[PDB]
């Protein structure tokens, strides 16, 4: 939860200071007093929406430092779950944007789809959300028999559901009337304000790691 | 609950007028004026009374004490009763009692007049064949004959709009 | 008659409206009273004998209730217990000889007289 | 007899409001992918009974404010509006015949505005005051539109009495000679119910609860009488009453059905929307509904 | 077609056992899809598996009255289930547990004592530890 | 390989501009959205009944913190402290003593259920599979004393059921 | 025993009324918040049980506190807690909040919400799955079944 | 499906069906199989007043049918 | 007195609801202000308009038609004046 100190002329602004800091935990100090393998769930859950991508970042950091190459099948499963987790992160961002702006039901439609996502993480590792699951050195405790066909079915149904989400929202005139005029970002400001990723995608410059 | 019901509602009417004439906090004054307007509408509908009191009920108690409470909300504070206010309400109660006493246990009340003090069912119509509720065709005469009158009224309302915006910083 | 955040007679003073007499009376705030109690319960040789807590002020009743109203922004068994007596007993010791300081009425009275208008 | 009629009006407001709350929660649940409330007893009617009596016999939200008198006086106004604002609405034999009822509807809506303003002044510190002030402004910004549209639809049938309206709706429905005026009036009723797509982002919540939900059912009944319906035959009123109830239920389901689908507005976009989209179009359709009956040889039999 | 749904939808209540059999399970919580009768087991509980509904509503359970003397006609708990049906009922498996229920081991309970917190009979923590430093005993024999 | 959107224009065919005007004044696509939401209204709810039906899971779920014992045998733990050495919030507390028989044993084997975080490290670390993450998850406890597991609490929690745990391991000891 | 029996049924009435709905405020700091929003999901419904998610604190019955409760968070937590009516219950969800847990040896972090609020229902897990949390809420309702409040007022 | 929502809608519609039904029932009972004479104008009130005058029972729904011509 | 008795019964029932509910459980912006007065003047011109259907039956129709359309024209003139002279802008 942010604290926000907004200095406003009314139904307008003048300035604002977002106090971030209320959810400070001490992850850096805790990892400075731990090992690698014990501290790996910190890099599973400091970001909590991405639940495999931060593991991927820590694992490729340790493998990049350690001069030890992972096997190919571990890399393909890592890419597969990275794309799955990317899907989960964007669908959470869309649905909680919709909840914060109004828009109560498509939130729950895509949360049904994300419940199937959590069911897939259950079937793979066991966890609902905090599947640590990634040793530096490839995927440990690999996927069982009877997963890929289910991912295939989920892919077909989810392509249908995301076309239906673009039908319900997305040229919805009142949501366009709600959010067009705000959010302008110059590419110079996008590079000098330390922006990275979706801001750089959405404002001008081609950039993709 | 007797014959003098218009007189009773008039007593409650003067009660409300005294209740905000005692100078309270302005939202309590607005409350007293709202009760006063409701019972005045009741009086004028009791004397029949088709349209006019329900018409003012939208205007004053639909669009004027709204702005009273609006300006009381935005401007004044009361950011921390008084003997003068409570004493003036006592004097209002006592003078109403004195006037009602000189009505009831005497013949009549005369200040500089001759008020025949009795029940105000007189005077009243002896049931004539109205059939169209003569207040209604009366207010309908404002558009049959009102050439000059609605012109000057609407022109003053246009002036009211431009004067309000100019004083509160036109343009 | 101890006074505190959920006092009986201070709330009886505040939430009111009643007569007038005069009676000597001393209140004492609760936390140093129970500090004396926990001193007696953590340190022996103070057993056997009996103790009595004494407040510091001990002044007139009606002026004290006026102090309560003037800090509180507004101008039968229990009420007879506060009308009747509150006397001193110089026999048995109290806060002083036990080695603990009792705070006066005023600072804690400001601390406890919340919840008036605005 | 007279007070029997009074009680048989004003006792089912409790049942009707509480069961409206169960129905609206179930319809939100099935517009969503949900059941419920259905596990607590049979199908969840006892569940509105139980949480209604809980919210009654919950602790009073103790002030923490001042002005106990005004804290009493605002929701007593809201709920006496809620009880005294189904009375002149004709389902065929109304409780009180009146020469005029529609300006009474408008005046009681303005009294609901008074209720909101009194609760806002007696509420809290300054932020609740500013929020209640903006709520009063967005509530008051529609008793121009609703009033003038209701004026132009009573102009098609003359009398204020509204029983002449339920006479004149026998041949064809009134949605056909005024569809856009009726649509704009229905959007104004969505504004006056203060629900989605509009904003509230306390106590007595039971009375404010009851007042808003009775206002919803009132506007739905007044809609179902106002712009549609069917013929009324004497010596069989229950037929028209059943048809009336079916149409009002389907319109209230339509209301909640539109509620569950769209995000909120922006406040300056709301006033922009209001003035610069309703108010010339209201005036235009109203002046055309003035100039048309004088040119189609049809001035109404307002006797 | 609407009279063919009412004709189909009234049979599972009439085939439930009558009316007062269906009164019990409807006042209990929800179940209306009775008709498969897979398995009864200890604490008298009943396990019904339908395949026609979706994945999540295959396997449901009806509890009993006084399974361990707690008047559980109402207010059914989780962990009122035996462990082999607990394997079957979360769908970790897809085999019925009456094919191989037991293990050939004589240390497993017969109660499956349920959720016990909030009773006069529940759990406390303690120190499973013997004597710490063995404090000295004064001479209890009378010297001097 | 870049596929950008929001580069279009309202083309000035008269049918196009009158369709945008009809969209402005008539709310066509709003009624389209209502139609989509009614299409999801007339479906069936994808819900369950909780005290009767329970949701789907996997055999590799991490639950109860139960211990095991040998087939007609002893405690499976031999007090080798590896679960403390991998417990990332140090909820594992072990104090070990032998006995007069000769086989080494424990005294105290405790878990903070506050500090447990359900990795799987004390399952993948235990060299004889003594501590096993259980199948279920219903703790839901009204007090705070009743979440500090003793050794015999873990033994009766592993002996209230083990054929469940044995079935899970016997199904899925091959992968891990 | 006519008064005792009718007062007993009256206590059953009010306890059933309170255990019926219990619509909370969802506090929700870290990923336990996402698990609460996913026990608002269509698989596990709160609104089968009168449980409406609503962040209006004055009309909140119970309060689920979850996420990593910090020392910078705690005074605003208890200021929320004071303006909440006397029928109130606290459900501590999640290994962060029910005893510190993983961030337990860390500065600026409260060692679990025992040290801030009175706690009624501890539910562990990380994340405590929607099945477990819903089991905890049913056990809360059975605590509401066992209250004997009006019996204590009767024989008081 | 939507079979669960329909009994709640049904009972709430019964609560919407009841007040006008009972009101029209009471109006047809307390007039003797009539509709109550609505009083909009002073003309029809004078007509109703001479109606209640010629009844003699100090009510108006008696309507004294044709057996007092001469 | 009929509707007054109904109003009295509803008021007494609501006060009984309040007593069972209570005694038994024991700066600004200037741009805000233009809304109120602008509404007030629109509502006053509504007050001028609204007895129009009672006048729909007299022997004068052309003068009434022209003055009624003059009144809505002047209301739209005031609307366009504040609409173009930044009276309601943000
Ligand atoms: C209230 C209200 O508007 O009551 C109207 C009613 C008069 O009826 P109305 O529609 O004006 O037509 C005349 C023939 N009844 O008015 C009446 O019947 C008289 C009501 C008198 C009491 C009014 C008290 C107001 C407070
Ligand atoms: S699962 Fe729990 S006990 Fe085991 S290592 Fe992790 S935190 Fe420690
Ligand atoms: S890792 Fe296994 S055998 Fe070793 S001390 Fe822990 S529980 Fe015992
Ligand atoms: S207990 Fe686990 S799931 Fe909950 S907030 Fe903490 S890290 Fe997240």
């Amino acid at each position: 939860v942010l604290r926000l100190v907004m200095e406003l002329s009314g139904e307008m602004v003048r300035k604002c200071d977002p106090h971030i800091g209320l959810l400070h935990r001490g992850t850096e100090k805790l990892i400075e007093y731990k090992t690698y393998l014990q501290a790996l769930p910190y890099f599973d859950r400091l970001d909590y929406v991405s639940m495999m991508c931060n593991e991927q970042a820590y694992s490729l950091a340790v493998e990049k430092l350690l001069n030890i190459q992972p096997p190919p099948r571990a890399q393909w499963i890592r890419v597969l779950f990275g794309e799955i987790t990317r899907l989960l992160n964007h669908i959470m961002a869309v649905t909680t944007h919709a909840l914060d702006i109004g828009a109560m039901t498509p939130f729950f439609w895509m949360f049904e789809e994300r419940e199937k996502m959590f069911e897939f993480y259950e079937r793979v590792s066991g966890a609902r959300m905090h599947a640590a699951y990634v040793r530096p050195g490839g995927v440990h405790q690999d996927l069982p028999l009877g997963l890929m066909d289910d991912i295939y079915e989920f892919s077909k149904n989810f392509s249908l559901r995301i076309d239906e989400l673009e039908e319900m929202l997305t040229n919805n005139r009142i949501w366009r009337n709600r959010t067009v005029d705000i959010g302008v970002v110059t590419a110079e400001d996008a590079l000098n304000y330390g922006f990275s990723g979706v801001m750089l995608r959405g404002s001008g410059i081609q950039w993709d790691l | 609950m007797m014959t003098y019901i218009v007189f009773i509602l008039s007593i409650i009417f003067v009660m409300g007028f005294v209740g905000f004439s005692s100078k309270p906090s302005p939202i309590y004054g607005g409350l007293g004026l709202i009760v006063s307007g409701g019972v005045g509408c009741g009086i004028v509908l009791n004397f029949g009374g088709s349209f006019l009191g329900l018409m003012v009920f939208l205007i004053y108690l639909g669009g004027m004490m709204v702005v009273f409470g609006y300006t009381t909300a935005m401007a004044t504070e009361q950011y921390p009763s008084n003997k003068v206010v409570l004493g003036t309400f006592i004097t209002g109660l006592l003078m109403e009692f004195l006037m009602v006493y000189y009505v009831l246990k005497d013949k009549e009340v005369e200040i500089v007049f001759k008020f025949n003090g009795m029940g105000d069912w007189v005077i009243y119509d002896t049931g004539d064949s109205g059939f169209f509720s003569e207040e209604a065709m009366g207010i309908a005469a404002l558009y049959s004959y009102g050439t000059w009158l609605v012109i000057v009224t609407g022109w003053s309302l246009l002036i009211g709009v431009v004067v309000i915006m100019e004083i509160t910083r036109g343009n | 008659d101890i006074f505190g955040r959920e006092d009986r007679f201070l709330n009886y003073f505040a939430n009111i409206r009643s007569l007038g007499k005069k009676t000597v009376k001393q209140p004492v705030y609760i936390v140093d009273v129970t500090k004396g109690i926990i001193n007696a319960i953590k340190d022996p040789d103070a057993r056997g004998k009996t103790f009595a807590f004494v407040g510091p002020n001990r002044y007139l009743l009606f002026d004290l209730v006026q102090y309560v109203f003037a800090v509180a922004h507004r101008p039968r068994d229990k009420v007879e217990r506060i009308h009747t007596t509150d006397r001193t007993l110089p026999h048995l010791p109290g806060l002083e000889d036990l080695g603990v300081q009792a705070t006066p009425l005023e600072l804690k009275a400001i601390e406890v007289l919340r919840r008036h208008r605005t | 007899m007279f007070m029997i009629n009074v009680l048989t009006l004003i006792i089912p407001i409790l049942l009707a409001v509480a069961f409206l709350t169960l129905v609206e929660r179930k319809v939100l649940g099935y517009m969503q992918f949900r059941k419920g409330p259905n596990v607590v007893g049979p199908y969840g009617l006892l569940q509105p009974i139980a949480d209604a009596i809980k919210l009654f016999i919950k602790e009073p939200l103790r002030p923490a404010t001042s002005s106990i008198s005004m804290f009493i006086l605002a929701p007593i106004l809201a709920l006496t509006l809620a009880l005294t604002m189904w009375i002149p609405l004709p389902m065929p034999y109304p409780l009180i015949n009146m020469n005029l009822g529609v300006l009474f509807m408008l005046a009681m809506s303005s009294l609901a505005v008074y209720s909101i303003l009194w609760s806002g002044w007696a509420s809290n510190s300054k932020y609740a005051l500013i929020g209640a002030l903006r709520a009063v402004a967005q509530t008051i910004s529609y008793e121009v539109t609703l009033a003038i549209i209701l004026l132009s639809v009573l102009l098609m049938n003359g009398s204020f009495t509204l029983s002449t309206l339920i006479i004149t709706q026998e041949q064809v429905w009134l949605i056909f000679p005024a569809w856009p005026l009726a649509m704009m009036w229905f959007i104004s009723t969505l504004a006056e119910t203060n629900r989605a797509p509009f904003d509230l982002t306390a106590g007595p919540f039971a009375l404010f609860f009851m007042a808003e939900y009775a206002n919803i059912i009132m506007m739905n009944i007044f809609t179902t009488t106002l712009f549609l319906g069917a013929f009324h035959n004497p010596y069989m009123p229950e037929l028209y009453t059943i048809n009336f109830t079916i149409k009002s239920l389907l319109l209230s389901i339509t209301f909640l059905w539109i509620r569950a689908s769209y995000p909120r507005f922006r406040y300056d976009q709301l006033m922009h929307l209001l003035w610069k989209n309703f108010l010339p179009l209201t005036l235009a359709l109203c002046m055309w509904h003035v100039s048309l009956p004088i040119l189609l040889s049809s001035i109404p039999p307002q006797t | 077609e609407l009279l063919q749904v009412l004709k189909r939808g009234l049979q599972q209540v009439s085939g439930h056992g009558g009316l007062r059999g269906y009164l019990r399970v409807l006042f209990r919580a929800n179940d209306v899809r009775v008709g498969t009768l897979v398995g009864e087991d200890k604490y008298g509980n009943k396990y019904y598996e339908d395949n026609k509904q979706f994945f999540g509503r295959h396997r449901w359970v009806i509890y009993t009255t006084e399974m361990n003397g707690k008047n559980t006609f109402w207010d059914v708990d989780g962990s009122m289930v035996p462990p082999e049906w607990h394997r079957w009922l979360h769908c970790m498996t897809d085999d019925p547990p009456t094919v191989k229920p037991p293990t050939a081991r004589k240390f497993i309970w017969t109660n499956h004592k349920f959720n016990l917190s909030g009773t006069p009979q529940q759990y406390v923590p303690y120190s499973t530890t013997r004597k710490k430093i063995q404090e000295w005993v004064p001479p209890s024999t009378p010297y001097k | 390989t870049y596929k950008y959107v929001n580069l279009r224009e309202p083309s000035m065919d008269m049918k196009s501009v009158t369709d945008r005007a009809a969209q402005t004044l008539l709310w066509t696509e709003l009624i389209r959205g209502l139609g989509m939401t009614l299409s999801y209204l007339f479906r069936e709810p994808a819900t369950i009944n909780y005290p009767f039906e329970k949701g789907p899971l996997s055999p590799r779920f991490r639950g109860e913190h139960a211990l095991r014992r040998y087939p007609s045998g002893e405690e499976r733990c031999i007090a080798c402290k590896l679960c403390e050495a991998v417990c990332p919030a140090q909820a594992i507390t072990i104090e070990a003593e032998p006995r007069a028989d000769g086989s080494r044993r424990t005294t105290r084997y405790d878990i903070d259920m506050t500090k447990c975080i359900y990795c799987g490290f004390c399952q993948e670390a235990c060299p004889v599979d003594a501590i096993v993450e259980g199948p279920n998850f219903e703790f839901s406890t009204e007090t705070h004393e009743e979440l500090l597991y003793n050794k015999e609490k873990l033994l009766n929690n592993g002996d209230k059921w083990e054929a469940e745990i044995a079935a899970n391991i016997q199904a899925d000891y091959l992968y891990r | 025993s006519r008064g005792e029996y009718v007062v007993a049924k009256l206590d059953d009435l009010i306890n059933w009324a309170r255990r019926s709905s219990l619509w909370p405020m969802t506090f929700g700091l870290a990923c336990c918040a996402v698990e609460m929003m996913h026990m608002a999901a269509p698989r596990y419904d709160m609104d089968r049980f009168g449980v409406v998610f609503r962040a209006s604190p004055r009309q909140s019955d119970v309060m689920i506190v979850a996420g990593t409760l910090t020392n910078k968070m705690a005074p605003a937590l208890r200021k929320v807690y004071d303006q909440m009516p006397e029928p109130r219950y606290v459900v501590s969800m999640g290994s962060c909040a029910n005893g510190g847990g993983y961030y337990h040896y860390s500065y600026s972090v409260v060692r679990g919400c025992d040290r801030i609020v009175p706690v009624d229902i501890y539910v562990p897990g990380c994340p405590p799955t929607a099945e477990a949390l819903l089991y905890g809420i049913l056990q809360l309702q059975k605590k509401i079944k066992r209250e004997k409040r009006l019996r204590i007022w009767y024989r008081r | 499906m939507w079979f669960e929502v329909l009994p709640g809608i049904a009972v709430m519609g019964v609560c919407l069906f009841i007040p006008g039904m009972a009101t029209a029932r009471i109006h047809r009972f307390s007039n003797g199989g009539r509709e109550k004479r609505v009083a909009h104008y002073s003309y029809q009130w004078y007509l109703m007043e001479r109606d209640r005058r010629v009844s003699g029972v100090n009510r108006y729904y008696v309507s004294k049918g044709l057996e007092n011509i001469d | 007195m009929n509707l007054m008795i109904t109003l009295l019964t509803n008021f007494t029932l609501a006060t009984l609801l309040v007593t069972i509910a209570f005694w038994l459980p024991q700066p600004f912006s200037m741009k805000f202000f233009l809304v109120a007065i602008t509404f007030l003047l629109f509502d006053l011109e509504i007050a001028l308009l609204l007895p129009l259907p009672w006048a729909s039956q007299t022997t004068n129709l052309n003068t009434m038609l022209t003055m009624a359309l003059l009144l809505i024209f002047l209301l739209a003139v005031s609307l366009a004046y504040e609409w173009t002279q930044k009276g309601l802008e943000w």
